[PDB]
């Protein structure tokens, strides 16, 4: 009877309720870290050569 | 006024039930499902959908007696 | 230039050669007599939808 | 007053859910701006400000607004002076006054273009499809002393000389300035005049559609696992 | 001591969303109640923030409101989402009507007359609205209702030149419009709190028509999550629209400024005024139009005293439902004739079907909750 890996956190934190209301303070991060990685990077990937920053290389040469 | 302690009598019935934590979260879904939505569809679409129809055939005759008036008239300009 | 270009491809086709057939066969009967309210103002819409539908998918490569 | 012609649709490049507008020919369509029209339409709403970091960048945008000398307002010591332009201007109106608009112009009003392709029924394809479907009238049909046929334009007879031809101008890309070159970048530019927004929008729609599908699929789960215990129940009934 | 139930505020809070019994069986059909105290709450917090910059004089109307899609920071985003949220406020307020016509709500008899209240009076909110930007729309949808409103037999003309301001049309003129459109949300809000008051003295209707107090469980959680999952999947729909279709709802004859000089293609309202206008069109008269136009409304206060079937609910009488829908579907029919112009094809579809929306609610529904009485031999 062996189990799929659940209990990772039932019994630590997420029981005593402390992190379980804590999770939207302290579970705040790192995920603005991770998702320019999407949205902005698929952003620029659809329109390539497109936008500003592409082709402002041409009159930015002083 | 009425809160739970209150608000009927009832004798001879009997209720059991299980913890949401010894249940698996789909017993089934598409196996169970598909089959209830096809019959749940079939007892109501010959209530609802003939009043749509009507709509349907009125619309395409509505648009298509005024484009024949705004001047599609080749044979009715005549002198 | 890439416009007149198209245009004149796109004039062969058949719907544009028959709405081109109503179209003087019409043209040649309005300027007989003189007292007539009658135009083709009609006549040149039903070649033009027909002719610039097909424009539209072609053009935009030739350009930029 | 009898049927319309109207517009076919044209595959632009800012047609897609995602699409952005193209920043190359948004600075060759402000050029066919300043100096094909300016002339007989205004453009109120924009400013030399709004230019930059959109085609332009803040020099090759004083140095533009440098281009026409502005007409200030009173001091002492003097008159309501002059002046260049100070990057703060809005485009340069072309008509003293409405009255004026109608004596040189046959009459007729020309609209002001800050918001041309918002308020037809139509957009940019209208105003392509005007440009380029200047043709001759048919046999039946009389016009005015200056007045011209179009007909993709209510009442076929339109007040307005044909503005473009092929090399009105010339762009500084090398871009051959054909008939159509030329019409497809004032719908570009005047496309970006109306909704300034264009790419802010779309790129923020993205930000929402992919943090909806991480708070979406498990706050249904957080549902289904309350509703369980009513879901299994049993009944009985033993009289 | 719990506090739950020995405090004097935790007290109203607890019998009101917390231990409140409620049926089992209750449909998604029963989110939308609070789908409308969302976009109630919605509209209120987006147009504070435009009236700050928003000047009502008519020669500054129209460029006070493209300064904040240009100028102002985050204008742009605020604008639209008012906008689009009224027509989210009038696609949910259908909604609601039409479940507590089809399940027989009806019967709670202060409820349903609140209501109808309720309906009149974001009616003429969004009415008044609408004339602020200062368009070819909301310059001739204001004169097509005040010379309409000048065929009030004794005291009709006296009301045109007020509001106004008492001249034709000038700056003081639409300080009378936006104090009316900023006062009346905050008279919905306080008959809506009515509005639930009287429903707390029964408790809810459900699908089935029978009552059920042998069968109620508590609101939360069960309906707590429930209804926060129904306002996200509707904050989803409506950033769709603001963020990727704009201008899909609207005219594009608004942006153009209000000029009695010159001339409008058509006259088209927005979608959720049309099925009205196709009412009045159809009467040859101004007086026989603003009365058949305010008796399309009223005519929900008789529901009540027209109800002649044993049952409470639909779900068991199938030649009812037959009659519902193509009441719906007469709905959309006025719609579409509603923005159409007016020749011939568009003239006859359109005054037939302004007689068949009052010959469903007055002769044929009653008629047919008899005949299955008799059926079933009551
Ligand atoms: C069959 C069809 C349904 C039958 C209708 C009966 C129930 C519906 C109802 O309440 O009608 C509201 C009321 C009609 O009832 P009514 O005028 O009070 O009848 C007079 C009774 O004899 C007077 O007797 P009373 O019992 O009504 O007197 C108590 C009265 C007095 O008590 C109060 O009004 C409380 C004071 C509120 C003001 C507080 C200070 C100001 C803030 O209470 C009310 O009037 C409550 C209704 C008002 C709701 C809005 C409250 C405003 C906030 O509203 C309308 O005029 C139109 C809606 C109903 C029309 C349907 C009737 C067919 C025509
Ligand atoms: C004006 C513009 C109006 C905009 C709204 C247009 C919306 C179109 C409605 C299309 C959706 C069709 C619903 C599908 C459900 C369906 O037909 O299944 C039948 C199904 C069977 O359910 P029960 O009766 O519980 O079971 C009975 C056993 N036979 O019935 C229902 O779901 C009934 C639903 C009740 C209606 C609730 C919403 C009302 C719908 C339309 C609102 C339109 C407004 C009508 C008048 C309102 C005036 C302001
Ligand atoms: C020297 C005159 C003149 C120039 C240059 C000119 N126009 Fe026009 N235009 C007019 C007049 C006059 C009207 C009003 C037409 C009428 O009412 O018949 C007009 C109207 C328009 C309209 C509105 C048509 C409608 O449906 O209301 C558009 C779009 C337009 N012009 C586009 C342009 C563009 C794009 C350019 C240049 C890049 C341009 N015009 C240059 C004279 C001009
Ligand atoms: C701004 C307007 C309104 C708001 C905020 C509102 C709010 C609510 C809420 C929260 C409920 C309880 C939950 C539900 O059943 O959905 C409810 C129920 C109800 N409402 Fe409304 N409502 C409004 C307009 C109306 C209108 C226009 C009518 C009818 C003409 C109406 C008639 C009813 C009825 C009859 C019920 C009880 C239905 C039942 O339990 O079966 N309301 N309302
Ligand atoms: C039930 C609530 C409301 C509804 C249905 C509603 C509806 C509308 C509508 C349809 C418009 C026209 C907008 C357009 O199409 O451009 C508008 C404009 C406006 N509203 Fe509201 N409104 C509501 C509440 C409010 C409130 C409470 C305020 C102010 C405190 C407000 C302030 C404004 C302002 C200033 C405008 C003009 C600016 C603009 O046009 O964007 N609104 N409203
Ligand atoms: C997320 C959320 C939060 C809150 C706080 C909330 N509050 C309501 S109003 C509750 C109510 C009252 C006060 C009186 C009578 C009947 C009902 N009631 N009964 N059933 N339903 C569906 C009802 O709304 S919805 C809702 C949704
Ligand atoms: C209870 C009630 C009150 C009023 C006052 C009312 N009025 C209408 S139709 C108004 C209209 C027209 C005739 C033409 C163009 C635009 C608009 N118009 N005005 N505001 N909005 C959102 C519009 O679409 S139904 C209705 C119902």
């Amino acid at each position: 009877a062996a189990p799929t890996l659940t209990a990772r956190l039932y019994s630590l934190l997420f029981r005593r309720t402390s992190t379980f209301a804590l999770t939207i303070a302290v579970g705040a991060l790192f995920f603005e870290r991770a998702f320019d990685q999407g949205a902005d990077a698929i952003y620029e990937h659809i329109n390539q050569g497109k936008l500003w920053k592409h082709i402002k290389h041409k009159y930015e040469n002083k | 006024g009425r809160e739970f302690g209150h608000l009927t009598r009832m004798r001879h019935v009997i209720t059991y039930s299980l913890s949401p934590f010894e249940q698996r979260a789909f017993p089934h879904y598409f196996t169970k499902g598909i089959p209830n939505v096809l019959r749940r569809t079939r007892a109501c679409i010959l209530r609802v959908a003939p009043p749509f129809v009507v709509f349907y055939l009125v619309y395409t005759w509505g648009t298509q007696e005024f484009e024949k008036s705004k001047r599609k008239n080749p044979a009715a300009y005549e002198n | 230039d890439p416009l007149t270009t198209v245009r004149e491809q796109c004039e062969q086709i058949e719907k544009c050669i028959k709405a081109r057939e109503r179209l003087e066969l019409c043209d040649q009967r309005v300027s007989s007599r003189s007292q007539t309210e009658e135009d083709c103002t009609e006549e040149l819409f039903d070649f033009l939808h027909a002719r610039d539908h097909c424009v539209a998918h072609k053009l935009f490569n030739s350009l930029k | 007053t009898d049927l319309e012609l109207h517009a076919p649709s044209y595959p632009w490049s800012h047609r897609g859910l995602l699409s952005s507008l193209d920043h190359t020919s948004i600075r060759r369509g402000f050029q066919v701006y300043k100096q094909v029209c300016s002339s007989c339409h205004s453009m109120d709403y924009v400013a030399y400000r709004h230019l930059v970091g959109v085609c332009y960048t803040e020099e090759e945008a004083k140095a533009l607004a440098e281009e026409v000398e502005v007409q200030d307002g009173p001091n002492e010591d003097g008159e309501m002076f002059m002046r260049p332009g100070k990057l703060s201007d809005y485009f340069p109106k072309p008509y003293p006054n409405p009255e004026a608009a109608r004596a040189a112009n046959n009459g007729a009003l020309p609209p002001d273009l800050s918001y041309i392709v918002r308020a037809r029924h139509g957009g940019e394809d209208y105003v392509f499809s005007l440009l380029t479907g200047y043709c001759e009238p048919p046999t039946g049909v009389s016009l005015r002393e200056g007045l011209y046929f179009n007909p993709y334009f209510p009442g076929q007879a339109i007040a307005m000389a044909p503005p473009i031809y092929n090399e009105v101008l010339e762009f500084d890309d090398g871009t051959p300035a054909t008939m159509s070159q030329v019409a497809k970048d004032v719908c570009t530019f005047l496309r970006w005049a109306s909704e300034p927004e264009h790419d802010h929008r779309k790129r923020m729609g993205l930000k929402m559609l992919m943090m909806m599908g991480l708070l979406l699929p498990l706050v249904y789960a957080m549902k289904r696992h309350k509703w369980s215990v009513l879901k299994s129940r049993k009944l009985a009934y033993r009289p | 001591t719990n506090i739950r139930k020995s405090h004097p505020l935790m007290k109203i809070i607890n019998n009101a969303f917390i231990d409140l019994p409620a049926p089992s069986n209750i449909s998604s059909w029963w989110n939308f109640g609070s789908l409308l105290g969302i976009c109630l709450i919605l509209q209120i917090l987006t147009g504070l923030f435009l009236a700050m910059h928003y000047t009502s004089d008519t020669t500054t109307a129209f460029s006070s409101v493209t300064h904040i899609c240009r100028d102002v920071n985050y204008g742009w985003v605020i604008r639209y989402l008012h906008a689009n949220g009224a027509s989210m406020f009038f696609i949910c307020l259908f909604i609601h009507v039409g479940r507590g016509l089809y399940y027989g709500s009806y019967m709670f008899l202060e409820t349903w007359n609140i209501g109808v209240v309720l309906l009149f009076t974001v009616m003429a909110t969004a009415f008044m609205g609408y004339v602020l930007p200062w368009g070819q729309m909301s310059f001739w949808g204001a004169t097509v209702i005040t010379n309409l409103l000048s065929a009030i037999p004794y005291i009709g003309t006296d009301l045109v030149e007020w509001i106004w301001g008492g001249f034709s049309v000038d700056k003081a003129t639409l300080t009378r419009f936006f104090a009316f459109h900023f006062i009346l949300p905050f008279i919905i809000t306080a008959l809506a709190a009515v509005h639930l008051l009287f429903l707390h003295e029964t408790g809810s209707n459900n699908p089935t028509g029978i009552s059920s107090d042998m069968d109620k469980i508590p609101f939360h959680p069960y309906y707590t999550i429930k209804d926060i999952l129904g306002a996200l999947f509707m904050m989803l729909i409506l950033l769709i629209l603001v963020l990727f279709s704009p201008d899909l709802l609207g005219d594009p004859d608004n942006y153009t400024p209000a000029n009695p000089l010159n001339t409008p293609p058509h006259i088209k309202p927005e979608w959720y005024f049309l099925f009205a206008y196709a009412i009045l069109r159809s009467i040859p008269n101004k007086l026989g139009g603003v009365l058949a136009l305010v008796a399309s409304i009223l005519i929900l206060i008789l529901m009540p005293m027209l109800h002649t079937s044993k049952q409470r609910s639909m779900m068991f009488r199938p030649l009812s439902q037959c009659l519902f829908w193509m009441l719906v579907a007469d709905l959309i029919t006025l719609t579409w004739i509603g923005g159409q112009p007016v020749e011939h094809p568009f003239i006859i579809i359109g005054q037939l079907a302004s007689i068949l929306y009052f010959l469903i609610i007055l002769v044929l529904m009653p008629i047919t909750s008899i005949i299955e009485n008799n059926l079933l031999k009551w």
